[PDB]
């Protein structure tokens, strides 16, 4: 039930976890000279990139029907590592991800916590229309399901989350990395997840390797006066590695 | 609170529900409040010190009672944090309040030299400050705030060197015989 | 005395939370750097020998002033002067002992004798100071038989000599000092560090005889512990001492100040 | 004799353990 | 008289040196763990902060009298190397500079490069003044001997190139780490430079460790129209080490 | 410490030039008196001790001169000096060691104490000398508690005694003082060594009890380094210095004055 | 040029075609204008000296520029030389300015004791002086000027003796805290 | 002990080194 991460000169406890998941099975590590492209060498700034950075809480109410966040483009304000990833082409790296939510006895509730690869979102709309790259950057703020009336909505993503935002049921979101956060249970899930993609090393700000979706699958419901609790979200790269340094990107 | 055993709390609030800064104070060993600490008070009867400080919190609610505290430490050369954005950039500790009810925190030795001096003037060692990670949530009928006390003392780490006289006691006239 | 070396350390994903206790049970935790943080590697190389009790306790610091005011008058009548010995006059070293409930040490007396001038010369000036323990005959007068000094330990001093010092074994019938004493008389009374605390006196005379220069001799007394132990350690007094022997503190229409500075708000370092 | 130091000459020169400096740690 | 020169992913060749100068004979390093003070991991960013910046050129001309810059102020704006400098309380580096300056066979002029540990500036006015930060610390642009007019006076260091703006004199500046660059002999001077302090790591943004100091001792003369010419600065930190993260000091 | 002995030389005819060199570079020629004349065989005898950096700056020099004009009306309100030590107030020392950019030793103090009489007579005179780190309360009064020294170092002097002396170790909380700072303080104030050299106060207060002669007593406090070492050598100081903590020259009213002397024509020695 | 960076240079003149003298001081390290040398101040901290002195020059003109010198050392015991003649007949280099820019002579000790004082009173050790031996040529369009630059040092053979206090500084008042 | 000199006798009295008379070069 007792957790304890050290990452850089950050700590992470939890005194009520359903142990960590590993994605697929594969522990983050440095990129291998047998798999590389780039030919310069990649700064590694160890401690001071490698580190919990928390994002902005959300608070999980009743009416709430989902969030996501996309990696790296959450963490692009992040010391720095955020300043690494645009000074440099390229940048390569892998997380671990605490998702923290308590809550007491007397509180019912269930999230999932998914964490998708290549999570190629769908656009609200029918015609000739795709999603424009801000509204797939929102962020450490993440995008919240609202639905009703956004802008250029010819632009915006859908907000079916009960089909991935992407045109799957939910319900088979399973079959990606991910943990429950059962409230009666757990207090929070953590994922620790390896840089997957089908080149060694990629643009941070064109591709977003990894999509994190945190859905209500059963409502927060108590009858204690407390009837909304946050949902906080902190993120730790690890192996990170960049190349091609240059001026930085605007 | 100063003359009673008020001084030694902080309480935390269920009706926060934001990522607000709970209390800070400076790090170096013989500053206020930690001055008259047993460890403070030591310090304050040498010129220099080094080490590691451990920095322990104990929380007082109820068992039913539950929250999630961001427990930072930010190295000098800047202002201390106003945001819980800028202090978890430092380092800090994410504490799960569940079944334990203590922590331990090392805020360790980040100097330029080796050793700093008791009484420090326009110097710092840095900042601790608290804030919550999340909130601090109760069921029904539970009482809706609760204690947090904090302790402090060294690590295998800590030294003092240079003794000298205390500045925390005073003698303004004779003792009766 | 050595202080151990920091560690590497690295990053650690584990079910067993160092960080992680409870201080209900009285006990003060384990966590070092490396347990919290991805530590460095430094070699400390610190001694800690300064800090030990007999480099904090084997100080000289100041114990008592005695003034003795020269008369002219009843030369042989006055002009001496008795101080039942004790620690808790002079609040620097009171404070530093008082760290601890027992403590037991030898003891270095170092006398400094001032003579202040008020006439036109100071002529020669002679001082005796005799340890006088429980029961033997106190001195009444400059010229009483005690200060025959028969068996009792005397030193001089004349002016001109330098800084006159001798050393004192433990003095207690018990096996160590009583820096605090929750107990009384055989009479239920004098609670406190009285009881237990009875070193006998300091008395001391001018030597030379009348003369017709007015002086004022002020002899400083410093004392040094040697071969120090101590027991049980106390938190540090926090307010001004009041009375000897009494922990004391409360002053008349003053209120308690301790040595905790305020601050507007607790969430500004 | 001779004592090494944080070496040096030191002996005791009187008959009461009393008289001797401070105690090596 | 050939050098080249390869640091990060940037290369210097110099077809006319006076071979290059390895201040006190000591040659940049990591910090050892024997001489640390501070307990955590510094952050080593390698190739991306130790590598050639290039400053600002001055014009050389024939009224010149001098300029200085501070290191590592010179390059709190230089990529990842000025971030680092800022988002840590501590750091740590060696340099090579690199000082160019080409003319022609028809050209005559010869200045000193000196780079002075610990260069303590006096003040221009009498009575109780002191140097201004501010003017301590003028980025890139370093500070060029004007002798006339400028603020709050009572704030400004010296002009007097000649006694070394500390009151001792030009001409005994060769005892320190320092080449000349006589026009008919070489056309740049290289030094390298070793961390100096009498601490282990040290605060970047308060403590200058070096200055670096050009002074014309013989004028710029010539009878082409090309009679100013540029002189330009590149330095290149080395061993750049880092500690003490936290947010970046504005 | 061996100076090399000049050894026998010919007439060369050769294709090496050692003469000739690049000072472009940086580096100091190497030429002997043998490359560029007719040299003789010499057997030189010179030791280099006394350049040595422990004979150079191991003299004692005077550092400060603490005048306390005893005043008889307040007695114990005032008659006590206080000065924050430091090695930049006296020309004669402060150029020596600042010939070098970190020094590193031991301290040795002496201290010579001058009475002089304002009255027809002297009577006894004691002087207490107490050395205050940064930090520990500084005396306000003759009859401040902190002059009990509880554990501040204190040194006494009285009329009649041979000049008192005194070690200290390497003070400070780096590896090395700083003779020059190129550096500002946490707020970016201070520009200079005022930051680092923080040392504390030497304080002193006349011990004799109110008499009535009035006198000043001068201490003149001399300072000689111990097991020294230096490192990054600087050109020497070419002016007056004006403040301590600064490398400030200019005076008011009054042109840079170096020691160079000019002279009429460069072609007559 | 006294106050300014002129005091450090000489200039050599392609108008002059003849045995000229160009500048000329005494040998004796704390005269002037040695003494504020860094030898010349470091002996200024000691009575007596000995050993021999390394004098560098280096010529700062054009490429293309060319000249040849003569550098003399004349020891004691007569007065300084005022033609070429005289100056060749002691100890002397003659300089060919090329490709390389800088020259080393050396001035041997040449002392009837084995030290000198440092400061000199009716003394010498001698003189350097400097001579034209060809000219200062120059293509055309090329500045008709050089300037000349003259380092100290001592050799191996280099002793100083029983320190005293410098006469090259002064305190005439107090210094401000 | 006993030492050469530019032979006589010394030995340290103080138990600190600060207390040490000048070093050998
Ligand atoms: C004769 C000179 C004075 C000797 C003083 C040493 C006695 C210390 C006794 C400690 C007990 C106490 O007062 O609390
Ligand atoms: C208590 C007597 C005085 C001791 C003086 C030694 C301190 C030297 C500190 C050197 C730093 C400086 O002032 O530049």
């Amino acid at each position: 039930r007792i957790i304890q991460i050290t990452r850089g000169d950050s700590t992470i406890t939890s005194q009520d976890v359903a142990n960590a998941i590993v994605a697929y099975g594969v522990w983050p590590h440095y990129l291998s000279s047998k798999d590389a492209s780039a030919i310069d060498k990649p700064s590694q700034p160890d401690t001071s990139s490698n580190r919990f950075y928390t994002l902005r809480s959300v608070t999980w109410s009743s009416s709430s029907k989902g969030w996501w966040w996309k990696l790296p483009d959450a963490l692009k304000d992040m010391g720095i590592f955020g300043e690494n990833m645009f000074y440099h082409y390229l940048g390569r790296s892998g997380y671990t991800i605490h998702v923290q939510c308590n809550a007491s006895k007397f509180h019912q509730g269930t999230l999932i916590v998914a964490l998708i690869p290549e999570h190629q979102i769908a656009s609200a709309l029918h015609g000739n229309v795709n999603v424009g790259y801000n509204y797939t950057h929102p962020g450490e703020t993440g995008r919240e399901v609202k639905a009703e009336t956004r802008l250029n909505p010819d632009l915006q993503p859908t907000e079916e989350y009960w089909l991935n935002f992407d045109g799957t049921l939910l319900g088979n979101i399973t079959i990606f990395p991910h943990q429950f956060i059962n409230l009666r249970s757990n207090n929070s899930a953590t994922i620790i997840a390896p840089y997957v993609n089908a080149v060694p090393m990629d643009s941070m700000r064109s591709h977003n390797n990894w999509s994190l979706v945190i859905i209500p699958i059963c409502p927060l419901e108590t009858s204690s006066a407390i009837n909304t609790i946050p949902i906080t979200i902190s993120i730790s790269p690890m192996c990170a590695e960049f190349s091609g340094a240059r001026a930085k990107r605007q | 609170y100063i003359n009673s055993e008020n001084m030694y709390s902080v309480v935390l609030q269920s009706s926060i529900n934001a990522p607000d800064k709970i209390f800070s104070i400076r790090t170096d060993v013989a500053s206020q409040p930690l001055a008259t600490t047993l460890i403070g008070e030591i310090s304050s009867y040498f010129t220099h010190w080094t080490g590691s400080l451990r920095f322990s919190f104990m929380f007082c609610g109820t068992a039913n009672t539950t929250v999630k505290l961001l427990l930072a430490y930010t190295p000098p050369g800047i202002a201390e944090p106003t945001t819980r954005k800028d202090a978890m950039l430092g380092t800090h500790v994410i504490w799960d309040v569940g079944l334990q009810s203590t922590i331990s925190m090392v805020v360790p030795w980040i100097s330029a030299s080796h050793y700093r001096n008791t009484s420090p003037g326009r110097s710092t060692s840095g900042y601790i400050t608290c804030w919550y990670q999340t909130r601090l949530v109760i069921p029904p009928q539970t009482p809706p705030t609760a204690r947090l006390l904090c302790f402090v003392s060294g690590c295998k780490d800590f030294c003092l060197r240079m003794a000298r006289d205390t500045n925390l006691h005073l003698q303004s006239g004779a003792i009766a015989q | 005395l050595v202080v151990p070396n920091i560690n590497s350390s690295n990053p650690t994903t584990s079910n067993s939370a160092p960080a992680l206790d409870a201080a209900e049970t009285g006990h003060t935790s384990s966590v070092q750097p490396e347990d919290v943080i991805e530590t460095r590697y430094v070699q400390t190389s610190q001694t800690r020998d300064e800090m030990s009790l007999e480099s904090f306790l084997g100080r000289s610091g100041c114990i008592h002033e005695s003034k003795l005011e020269v008369t002219l008058a009843n030369y042989n009548k006055e002009n001496f002067t008795v101080w039942a010995i004790n620690l808790q006059e002079m609040a620097q070293i009171r404070r530093k002992f008082e760290l601890f409930t027992y403590t037991r040490f030898d003891s270095e007396i170092t006398l400094v004798p001032c003579i202040s001038a008020l006439s036109q010369d100071i002529g020669h000036i002679t001082m005796q100071y005799m340890y006088v323990p429980p029961g033997a005959p106190v001195p009444n007068s400059r010229d009483d038989y005690a200060w025959q000094s028969g068996t009792n330990a005397s030193v001089f001093w004349q002016h001109g000599q330098a800084y006159p010092r001798f050393s004192l074994p433990f003095l207690s019938v018990a096996s160590a000092y009583y820096m605090f004493y929750d107990g009384y008389d055989e009479q239920d009374q004098n609670y406190g560090t009285a009881n237990t605390n009875n070193m006998g006196s300091l008395c001391s005379r001018i030597v030379t005889e009348k003369h017709i220069h007015k002086v004022h001799i002020m002899t400083r007394i410093y004392h040094k512990a040697k071969h120090v132990k101590a027991w049980c350690p106390r938190p540090p007094r926090a307010l001004e001492y009041t009375r000897a022997h009494r922990t004391n503190f409360k002053i008349e229409d003053r209120s308690i100040q301790t040595a905790i500075v305020t601050r507007p708000i607790i969430t500004t370092a | 004799a001779q004592v090494s130091r944080q070496n040096y000459f030191n002996i005791n020169y009187f008959k009461d353990a009393a008289s001797n400096g401070a105690s090596k740690l």
